[PDB]
């Protein structure tokens, strides 16, 4: 549903940030400083107060 | 910005104000808390580069709230291959003497991986371009920061879709057009260096930068940017060397 695929070419390969393709039927996505990856392997979650990428007057709405 | 809109406060938190002597020169892109991301053509007349200085956490160039932090800039690298008074590999990494505090008003754009932004956010339909720069060609600079949705477009429906002037540029692979030819929406003078910032999956990356363009919203015409995903590794490398004398250099490419 989330996860699945593995060509990074397409769609991302499922990652939200960034995606590396390996020998075979692999895949492993990756995160920008300041994000880590969770367990569903492809989402990306900040780990510190102002992340890349992030408009804090939107984030608190 | 030619027919965009106000930035709202801090919803364009990585922009950058370049000043020369306090003068509006150009705008940049924060890309961490010591590193700036301008255009080379910025600094093609700058006599003294101890007078550049990097303004983060800029709104309005009326008023002073607090929100602002000035830096002065330690060093301007630009690509061996920027010829002066050309357009081709307009690009420029500028490193800050002190760092910038991250704050609400104060927060680094992304810098993708290459094969991510080639191969995914080149594909972005969207994204934003702003600055202080004119809001109409031949016109006044804007006091307060503006912000404008331009779609990208293929360099070769570009060239099929743009008025043929010969004397102008060519668009390189280092380079690409975005923007609307009825003359209506386009960056301007003054917004150079800016970002071009694309959105995916709820978080935004540097894709291009402010460059150049027949005149501002010229009919039959689009903004040029340059292709910031072909300078990936050569700005990363340049993040992890040491500072050298002298503000400017020159740094081999690729
Ligand atoms: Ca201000």
């Amino acid at each position: 549903h989330k996860d699945d695929q593995l060509i990074c070419v397409n769609e991302n390969g499922g990652c939200e940030q960034y995606c590396s393709d390996h020998t075979g039927t692999k895949r492993s996505c990756r995160c920008h400083e300041g994000y880590s990856l969770l367990a569903d392997g492809v989402s990306c979650t900040p780990t510190v107060e102002y992340p890349c990428g992030k408009i804090p007057i939107l984030e608190k709405r | 910005i030619v027919g965009g809109k106000v930035c709202p406060k801090g919803e364009c938190p990585w922009q950058v104000l370049l000043l020369v002597n306090g003068a509006q020169l150009c705008g940049g892109t924060l890309i961490n808390t010591i590193w700036v991301v301008s255009a080379a053509h910025c600094f093609d007349k700058i006599k003294n580069w101890r007078n550049l200085i990097a303004v983060l956490g800029e709104h309005d160039l009326s008023e002073h709230d607090g929100d602002e932090q000035s830096r002065r800039v330690a060093q301007v690298i630009i690509p061996s291959t920027y010829v002066p008074g050309t357009t081709n590999h307009d690009i420029a990494l500028l490193r800050l003497h002190q760092p910038v505090v991250l704050t609400d008003h104060v927060v680094p754009l992304c810098l993708p991986e290459r094969t991510f932004s080639e191969r995914t956010l080149a594909f972005v339909r969207f994204s934003l371009v702003s600055g202080w720069g004119q809001l109409l060609d031949r016109g006044a600079t804007a006091l307060e920061l503006m912000v404008l949705n331009v779609p990208r477009l293929m360099t070769q429906d570009c060239l099929q879709q743009s008025r043929k002037v010969g004397d102008s540029p060519n668009i390189t692979e280092y380079m690409f057009c975005a923007g609307y030819s009825d003359g209506s929406k386009d960056s301007c003078k003054g917004d150079s260096g800016g970002p071009h910032a694309t959105h995916y999956r709820g978080t935004w990356y540097l894709t291009g930068i402010v460059s150049w363009g027949q005149g501002c919203a010229t009919v039959g015409h689009f903004g040029v940017y340059t292709r910031v995903s072909q300078y990936i590794e050569w700005l990363q490398k340049l993040m992890r060397s040491e500072p050298r004398p002298g503000v400017l250099l020159r740094a081999p490419f690729p």
